[PDB]
């Protein structure tokens, strides 16, 4: 395919997010590289406006699923790559249990040889001393399955999952993730049979980064049809 | 992508409380550009920089208010104006640049480095 060929090797990634959570405004800039042959993402983000007003883990899902490794027998179900280089719009609502919600719109496209994910985030109705603005979340992440089905109505895909954020008191906070992806261009795209992506994440800190930051490593692989 | 050089000028000797300017010229276009410093026993640490977008500037707390970084995207140059110097600012200062725009502050995130220019605050014969 045309889009698939853009991902045969490692491609650099730029991510830019403008966010407003409960009126608290911030901006985050991140860089890294993706390698869809391994299904691997490596990224580092800094908050350029000072201290991030929400926990870094809550934004992991928001910060380029075109880098998933799709097994050889499944390449015709990879909506993400098939919508490239035109790219896709990724709109999503993340509902935090007994707390506020995020609404996100991202455009993920190629600019030159670099894959860019440009995000807009609006967050509302958050408890000011909740687990989010209260920074009560442990700095870690678990493995999850992302459920994907086609959406012919939009020539796109509908995708859902539930994130499990570990709380510092031993409890867990569920963030119900609903996201929709639609191509911008007019070239044909594959709408896949139902399947899923197994995702694993590891967060860390660069000891030499004086700025509020996060280092994210992800492994993502498609499965679920045989 | 590589083979871009950084040429430092300025610095030198000054009396405590004075002012000195560092300047750095790049052989070609570059992204975020910053200055680091190296005390003789310690190993280089970030002092201040600006992103290639020039939308983000950052200074360490120990320098906030006294130093001013600015850049000329056309001449491919940057400068650091240092005012109200203190004894603890004595060090070898390095110009640094990277291919991409994000103003990271880790030494490891920068792909190009100047030779280093000594700035000594100390008024000692």
């Amino acid at each position: 395919s045309k889009g698939e060929e853009l991902f045969t090797g490692v491609v650099p990634i730029l991510v830019e997010l403008d966010g407003d959570v409960n009126g608290h405004k911030f901006s985050v800039s991140g860089e890294g590289e993706g390698d869809a042959t391994y299904g691997k993402l490596t990224l580092k983000f800094i908050c350029t406006t000072g201290k991030l007003p929400v926990p870094w883990p809550t934004l992991v899902t928001t910060f380029v699923q075109c880098f998933a490794r799709y097994p050889d027998h499944m390449k015709q179900h990879d909506f993400f790559k098939s919508a490239m280089p035109e790219g896709y719009v990724q709109e999503r609502t993340i509902f935090f249990k007994d707390d506020g919600n995020y609404k996100t719109r991202a455009e993920v496209k190629f600019e030159g040889d670099t894959l860019v994910n440009r995000i807009e985030l609006k967050g509302i109705d958050f408890k000011e001393d909740g687990n989010i603005l209260g920074h009560k979340l442990e700095y870690n992440y678990n493995s999850h399955n992302v459920y994907i089905m086609a959406d012919k109505q939009k020539n796109g895909i509908k995708v859902n999952f539930k994130i499990r954020h570990n709380i510092e008191d031993g409890s867990v906070h569920l963030a119900d993730h609903y996201q929709q992806n639609t191509p911008i261009g007019d070239g044909p795209v594959l709408l896949p049979d139902n399947h899923y992506l197994s995702t694993q994440s590891a967060l860390s800190k660069d000891p030499n980064e004086k700025r509020d930051h996060m280092v994210l490593l992800e492994f993502v692989t498609a499965a679920g049809i045989t | 992508m590589a083979d871009v050089q950084l040429v430092e000028s300025g610095g030198g000797l000054v009396q405590a409380g004075g002012s000195l300017r560092l300047s750095c010229a790049a052989s070609g276009p570059t992204g975020a550009m910053a200055w680091f410093r190296q005390a003789p026993g310690k190993e280089r640490e970030f002092v201040g920089g600006i992103s290639g977008s020039e939308t983000d500037t950052y200074y360490v707390d120990s320098v906030k208010g006294r130093f001013t970084v600015d850049r000329d995207n056309v001449k491919n140059t940057v400068y650091l104006q240092m005012n109200s110097l203190k004894p603890e600012d004595t060090a070898v200062y390095y110009c640094a640049a990277r291919r991409r725009i994000t103003l990271f502050t880790s030494r490891t995130d920068y792909d190009f480095w100047g030779r280093g220019t000594q700035v000594t605050v100390g008024l000692e014969v």
